[PDB]
DNA sequence: AGAGCGGGGAGCCAGCAGGGAGCTG
RNA sequence: GAGGGAACCCACU
DNA sequence: CAGCTCCCTGCTGGCTCCGAGTGGGTTCTGCCGCTCT
């Protein structure tokens, strides 16, 4: 999927990808100082176009306490089996295409979120 | 401001009935029974005593210039 | 001249509920209406007590005293829910330390209210316009 | 004990009556002015820097405790007197109180100690005092004490008296400050921008706005730049973070991106990092910013100082204006970039400009504070100029000569008099209409004007978004009351129980947050931010908290018992984005709601019982606020509450909609304003008709104030017999409408009779009108003073004799007395003279400048008042009284937007009659109802018939299940009438029964100010304008009507060329010029000696007479002034 | 010496800076 | 038997 | 064949328009200090 940034350790800054042809490998070489670092993953730039299927990481579980969010009893939790859940929709521009309900368990300390 | 002399719609004299209406109200008549005791049978006169605002009592609180 | 008026939370209890499930879910919808359970143990009263609030546990434990020694584990359920940054020391049941923490917190709230009320109005001086009443002839 | 549903209507109207017994209707104006006088003026005086003048000895001038007197008048004798408001109204005085400040001057001399001189209570100007505020003379007076002062106890106050004119300050909707707002700019180089109108709290200084924008795609990616204040180009945001003192990249990205496992935030900050890579040092970044400032520097050191002071005092002033505050300012800038990234990723949603959570309301307080800030800065500038001019040469300055007391006085007077808000020298850029002449036409006009809001948006804007009825106006702003025409949706009115927050100090909230487990931003690692809830106080990010349940519950518990959190403090929790925002600033509009906990009201029967005896428990609304029962909720906090419309919503339903209601409405009919709460059954009407009635209830005629005899208003309308409505709402008790009513209950038959009521007209009863039905008086007051214009021009009130006075309008002066004024009781006509003023010119020494009556206005002089104005001249006001009998063409309206003109008047024997001999007072057309859909009119007629038969006063509160059409129909059938209000009417002309049965009943009609005799106009010939020699403007100047361009187009399409010439040439401005036949320029033409001569050609025989409009000659001469030659060639 | 004079949107057009072609010595 | 302009605000259809 | 010339296109800045007709009101010109007796 998405690969994170790499940070220099000496001057506390960003690293940058580079290809060293001596070993013909990929190193993350800072360009404020002389720090170098070999790369665990070869993926440098990565993009998602229709890979927006996972709205669940943007959902935080705290929304179970919202008094304005709708509660249902017909969708029990899988983790703890509580009857109460809150259901809503994903509200991004990249979720105008869908009206999928996302559910969050109402009970404290559970925090399980699901769809359908 | 002050009670009209006549009912607007028909012309029944209602100018002599405001103080009687207030005295009947402070005698704990209901407004319908107070209007009925004054002989106001058409609702055109009953609105004339019922909806009256007697502003002249409050205009008499101001000290006279003349 | 009646006005039609009603709302509905759209969607998409179809459940085989037997005796114990019906009893526990009735109690899970009317928790607060319990005066005294009689002589019921903790194991059968396990689920509804989990879905319960510490004021209701206080009311039950002051009405059903003999149950307190079998409620203490559930109090840790409250403790890690509310006072998660704490551990009890030696010889500390969770119920009495939970009530000690609650009483200490509400007393700290009262002390803070008292302090901030005196240390913001009665202690300092806020600069304000006062009546002059000079009748000065500075402006003639 | 829970309030059972049979007692709930009484309970909610009891708590509403308690609210309107304590707070009143103009509370927001009085509160803002009181907080301005007590706190804001002193803050402005103290926060002004001390004057440090050195030529040399050094003078330090410090300003200290201010002192404000009561409103006093000083005559020409100089003796102070207490100024009553009626004296200020009559004598055209400005109702102002003198403002005295304490000044300390310290002298510093070479080798010598200080010298401190205490000018205690130095006069620096006069503050105009708002009526019935704390510092007014009418404060604390009872109704008897107000009537002894010839004041009205029903008069709300809330206005100023400037030159005898009552001025109201209209509240202005500004954008909310200190809050990050992200919008997608329409068709711009930035895809998303994030602004913060930053302003440091409790300090009147202009807001400094910083933009954090993200560029459009069509380089590698998306670049975030920063439009700083006073930096005229777009600095990249990483360079701003470097200039704040952050060389590293984990520093900057920990300030921006709080969770480091999130990749998309990093992939969008990557272009902004990689575009600003070449700048790596703090002072290098400072140079890069300061090189593109408004004032560049040739020296690098000067540029470093410039960028440091810009980022110190101008960029985000609210988070910090002082040193060592780089971490809090940098966290807030990172929060702005974070919100920009969240909105650009789509994770968060764009802000709404029309949401009144995003808008504050500048009332009289903040507006007068802005004025007084500018004017005190001007006063200090004048003092420093005077004292520097002295200590340049002279030994010392006396300070009372340096204090220009006209600055504060005349500046406040000018801005409150003209409405051009700001300074007079910049009037073209000053916002107008902030101060308006208070509408005194009826009491509803006065209250509506005193509760008025204004969007500072141009009224020519074709975009509809600020004009739309936004969803967030519920309960704060009236949904019906708005003007028609160019200001629809921009000028608004408050709802009845809406209260605008007056302002509070953020401090005690900040100490409470410090001692309630909030970790400050200055003492945390950023790694703790990613799962903790950020806390904002007045838009200032002050820390984070890890238990937001207990913090929000603790804060709400404190606010509900009038502890540390005062009642107007707004506390919003955004759960989805992990934020707690606390707003204490002024301008937030809020309303009280009942608190619902566990699906039960906290308002129980004991509160209602205690409020039932409000006079003898000293129980009031404030005790309900202290009891944790009611709660003030504003617009942002209303986004997080779950409202119940009625307590019936709290009851369990077969289809349960919500079981987590947080608050409940007191009564939904408090979404309406003052003028929309007069409408009976507003919910049965179409909403344009509600808006029309909100407009026309301000033009109705009634008794506008109780002391109308004392007042000399320019225009006043008083109804002979105003009646309270038979069909009232329960909100009409708190508008005092049954004490100053503005209409009469007519007997209205909705019938087709003789055709004279068609197309909105009405047919009135001539016999009813003869008995005083809708009869009124129009009072007009004329003012005139003996102005002394130098030594020569001495205007004096003398009765003019033709033997010594010139420049007359040739009218009789016989009704004037020998003091030059007319006397009360004299009939006057449109040509007559009421004031005889003569001016002395350098035989006819005197010129007649007599004040004449208005044209075609019959009347009788009601009062003459003679006084001295502020300048000591003789000043007179004459009130003329004209009795206006209802007439064909007078505009009458009901309370449902059924306006119309009287089309005919029939006598009693001519109007149709019921079997009881009841003839209608008004007949309206049936066709006025169907497309209008004013069913509230029909129900008002039905309910008024029931109320007039029963003797009750009918209740028509909008949302009331206890009143419905079937109940009223059964009640009407119980009195021997047809249940649907129809009656068998007989034709008045023939006696025959009308085949249809006519819907007749008592309906509350009001007479509008738009009388036909105040609008009829005609002209044959008369006054022409000076410049273009065309007829004048308006019927007041005997002017002509405009035959505009579309009339010209219509007469072109008619083909009527000669009528077009008559209108556009003969009937406007015929003229003849003489034109040279060679050059075409207009030529000199002595028509006395027949000497026609054209210079430039030396032509004397070939000159032609050309007929033109005079405006064509004026145009051609303006063109020849413009170095253009229109050569009018006759061949 | 007081009296009096002085000092917002929307949409179209025009000029200039970038191309890409052709041209000549 | 005819001696101000301008700015602004409100209102009307 | 490299550098110069010479016309298509892209950009930014400048410019001009924004319904018709009516009442009524207030407030401003004008802004104050001087040099001469
Ligand atoms: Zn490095
Ligand atoms: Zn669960
Ligand atoms: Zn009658
Ligand atoms: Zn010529």
């Amino acid at each position: 999927g998405f690969v994170g940034i790499r940070f220099c350790q000496e001057c506390n800054n960003m690293l940058y990808p580079k290809e060293d042809k001596e070993n013909r490998i990929l190193l993350y070489a800072c360009r404020n100082c002389d720090y170098q670092q070999e790369a665990d993953n070869s993926c440098i730039y990565v993009n998602k176009i229709t890979h927006e299927v996972d709205e669940l990481t943007q959902i935080i579980a705290d929304v179970s306490q919202d008094p304005t969010l709708p509660r249902t009893e017909d969708h029990p939790c899988q983790k703890c089996g509580h009857k109460e859940a809150v259901f809503f929709q994903s509200h991004s521009a990249r979720a105008e295409d869908a009206m999928r309900l996302y559910y969050v368990c109402t009970a404290p300390h559970c925090g399980h979120r699901w769809t359908e | 401001m002050i009670i009209p002399v006549r009912c607007f719609t028909c012309g029944k004299i209602v100018g002599n009935k405001w103080e009687a209406y207030l005295g009947l109200l402070q005698a704990e008549y209901t407004e319908g029974d107070a209007l009925d005791a004054l002989g106001l049978k058409r609702y055109c006169c009953r609105r004339m005593l019922l909806a009256h605002v007697d502003l002249i009592e409050k205009l008499l609180n101001y000290a006279p210039l003349e | 001249g009646r006005r039609m008026n009603s709302k509905m939370q759209v969607y998409s209890l179809p459940k085989m509920m037997t005796l114990h499930q019906q009893c526990i879910r009735v109690l899970k919808n009317n928790i607060d209406s319990i005066f005294e359970v009689g002589g019921v143990p903790y194991s059968v009263l396990e689920p509804v007590l989990e879905r319960c609030t510490p004021d209701q546990l206080y009311r039950i434990e002051e009405y059903n005293h003999v149950l307190i020694e079998e409620t203490d584990q559930l109090w840790k359920v409250h403790c890690h829910r509310d006072f998660k940054e704490e551990r009890p020391e030696e010889y500390e049941s969770w119920r009495e330390m939970y009530l000690r923490l609650q009483d200490a917190r509400e007393q700290r709230l009262r002390v803070l209210t008292k302090n901030i009320q005196f240390a913001h109005a009665n202690k300092p001086k806020g600069r304000q316009a006062k009546m002059a009443f000079v009748n000065s002839v500075a402006k003639p | 004990d829970e309030i059972t549903p049979d007692l709930w209507q009484e309970a909610c109207w009891i708590v509403i009556s308690s609210y309107f017994d304590e707070k009143g209707l103009v509370r927001q104006q009085l509160d803002s002015f009181d907080e301005f006088i007590q706190m804001s003026v002193q803050r402005i005086v103290e926060d002004a820097p001390p004057i440090d003048l050195q030529a040399p000895p050094r003078y330090l001038l410090k300003f200290e405790q201010i002192y404000l007197s009561k409103p006093t008048h000083w005559e020409r004798d100089g003796a102070p007197s207490p100024m009553m408001p009626n004296e200020a109204r009559l004598r055209n005085l400005t109702y102002s109180a003198p403002l005295y400040v304490d000044i300390t001057k310290t002298v510093i001399k070479e080798g010598e100690e200080q010298l401190q001189t205490q000018h205690q209570k130095t006069f620096i100007g006069k503050i105009p005092i708002m009526l019935r505020s704390t510092y007014c003379l009418l404060n604390g007076l009872t109704d008897r004490d107000l009537c002894e002062l010839n004041e009205c106890p029903l008069d709300p106050g809330g206005y100023f008296i400037i030159n005898g004119s009552e001025k109201v300050l209209i509240a202005q909707e500004k954008m909310a400050t200190n809050t990050v707002y992200v919008f997608a700019k329409k068709d711009s180089k930035y895809a998303y921008t994030g602004e913060c109108r930053s302003c440091l709290e409790n300090s009147s200084r202009p807001t400094s706005t910083i933009w954090v924008s993200m560029l459009a795609r069509g380089a590698i990616g998306q670049r975030i730049v920063a439009t700083l204040p006073y930096i005229k180009q777009e600095v990249p945001i990483i360079i701003v973070f470097r200039a704040l003192g952050f060389v590293s990249d984990r520093d900057i990205l920990e300030h921006i991106i709080y969770d480091f496992e999130d990749p998309e935030m990093m992939e969008m900050v990557k272009p902004s990092l990689d575009e600003a890579f070449v700048i790596q040092e703090q002072n290098v970044a400072l140079n890069f910013i300061g090189s593109r400032g408004a004032k560049p520097g040739v020296t690098k050191e000067k540029r470093i100082k410039y960028a440091k002071e810009v980022l110190q005092k101008e960029m985000l002033p609210h988070v910090g204006v002082s040193d060592f505050c780089e971490t809090k300012k940098a966290y807030f800038l990172g929060y702005m970039v974070h919100r920009l990234l969240l909105a650009a990723l789509g994770r968060r949603e764009l802000d709404d400009r029309d949401h009144y959570g995003n808008k504050r309301l500048d009332l009289a307080g903040p507006l007068l504070a802005f004025l007084f800030r500018g004017m005190f800065k001007n006063l200090l500038k004048e003092v420093r100029i005077y004292a520097q001019k002295f200590i340049d040469r002279g030994k010392d300055f006396n300070l009372e000569l340096a204090i220009k007391t006209r600055i504060i006085s005349d500046g406040l007077k000018y801005s409150l008099a003209t409405g051009n808000w700001g300074d007079q020298k910049k009037a073209h850029q000053a916002r107008a209409g902030v101060s308006q002449v208070l509408n005194r036409l009826t009491f509803a006009s006065t209250l509506s004007h005193l509760r008025r809001l204004n969007s500072p948006i141009g009224r020519d804007g074709k975009l509809a978004k600020p004009r739309q009825l936004h969803n967030t106006l519920w309960g704060m702003v009236c949904p019906a009351e708005t003007p028609e025409g160019h200001a629809v949706g921009l000028v608004k009115n408050l709802a009845l129980m809406a209260y605008i927050s007056v302002g509070s100090q953020p401090s005690p909230i900040l100490e409470f947050l410090e001692e309630w487990s909030m970790e400050n931003l200055e003492e945390i690692s950023p790694a703790a931010i990613a799962d903790a809830t950020k806390i904002f106080v007045n838009g200032c990010w002050v820390g984070i908290h890890k238990d937001p349940e207990q913090l929000m519950n603790t804060l709400r518990k404190l606010r509900r018992q009038m502890d540390i959190i005062v009642s107007e403090v707004s506390m919003i929790r955004d759960i989805r984005e992990r934020e707690i925002r606390i707003y204490t600033d002024a301008g937030r509009i809020c309303r009280p709601l009942l608190i619902v906990e566990k699906q039960k009201l906290l308002l129980k029967k004991r509160h209602i019982d205690q409020l039932k005896e409000r006079e003898y428990n000293n129980y009031s609304w404030q005790d309900l606020v202290a009891s944790g029962v009611v709660e003030y909720i504003d617009t942002l906090e209303e986004e997080t509450v779950m409202l119940a419309m009625t307590p019936d919503d709290l009851q369990e339903k077969e289809v349960a909609y919500c079981s987590t209601y947080t608050h409940c409405e007191i009564h939904p009919s408090m979404i309406l304003g003052v003028c929309a709460s007069i409408i009976p059954f507003p919910d049965h009407n179409q909403s344009p008709r509600n808006t029309y009635q909100s407009a026309m209830g301000k033009q109705a005629m009634g008794v506008y104030i109780t002391n109308f005899h004392v007042r000399m208003d320019t225009l006043a309308h008083v109804l002979y017999y105003p009646q309270k409505p038979l069909v009232t709402t329960r909100s009409m008790e708190y508008l005092r409408f049954r004490e100053l009513p503005a209409g009469i209950n007519s007997i209205v038959a909705i019938a087709s009779y003789t055709g004279y009521n068609q197309e909105d007209s009405v047919i009135m009863n001539r016999s009813a009108v003869d008995r005083g039905f809708f009869r009124s008086v129009f009072y007009r007051s004329y003012k005139e003073q003996e102005s002394k214009k130098g030594f020569d021009q001495e205007e004096v009130f003398e009765k003019p004799t033709r033997e010594t006075c010139q420049g007359m309008r040739h009218a009789i002066y016989d009704k004037l007395d020998d003091d030059g004024l007319i006397a009360p009781g004299v009939r006057v006509s449109g040509d007559d003279v009421i004031i005889g003023k003569t001016v002395t010119l350098p035989r006819y020494t005197k010129r007649d400048c007599s004040t004449f009556l208005r044209t075609s206005e019959t009347g009788i002089v009601d009062q003459v008042m003679v006084t001295l104005n502020q300048e000591g001249y003789k000043f007179c006001k004459i009130r003329v009284r004209s009795v206006r009998i209802p007439q064909i063409g007078d505009k009458f309206a009901s309370r449902h937007g059924q306006k119309g003109t009287c089309g005919i008047q029939y006598r009693q024997e001519d109007m149709p009659f019921t079997c009881e001999g009841i003839t209608p007072d008004i007949i309206i057309n049936p066709h006025a109802i169907p497309s209008r859909m004013t069913i509230g009119h029909l129900i008002e007629c039905l309910q008024g018939k029931v109320s007039a038969n029963k003797g009750e006063i009918g209740d028509a509160t909008p949302f009331n299940d206890a009143v419905n059409v079937q109940k009223i129909s059964n009640l009407l059938s119980d009195y021997g009438y047809h249940l649907r209000g129809n009656e068998v009417l007989y034709n008045g002309f023939t006696g025959r029964k009308i085949t249809s049965q006519i819907f007749i009943g008592p309906t509350y009609y009001q007479r509008l100010k738009h009388m036909v005799d105040d609008k009829i106009h005609s002209r044959a010939r008369g006054p022409i304008q000076i410049l273009n020699r065309q007829p004048m403007e308006g019927r007041s100047r005997d002017g002509g009507l405009r035959f505009g361009e579309m009339e010209r187009d219509c007469q072109i399409a008619h083909g009527a060329a000669q009528f077009l010439r008559e209108r556009l040439f003969e009937a406007s401005d015929p003229y003849q010029v003489h034109v040279c036949n060679l050059c075409g320029i207009m030529a000199i033409a002595n028509t006395r000696t027949h000497t026609y001569e054209c210079r430039g050609c030396r032509n004397k025989t070939q000159i032609s007479l050309v007929r033109m409009p005079y405006a064509c000659k004026l145009l051609f001469q303006e063109l020849m002034s413009m170095s253009i030659a229109p050569r009018m060639m006759s061949v």
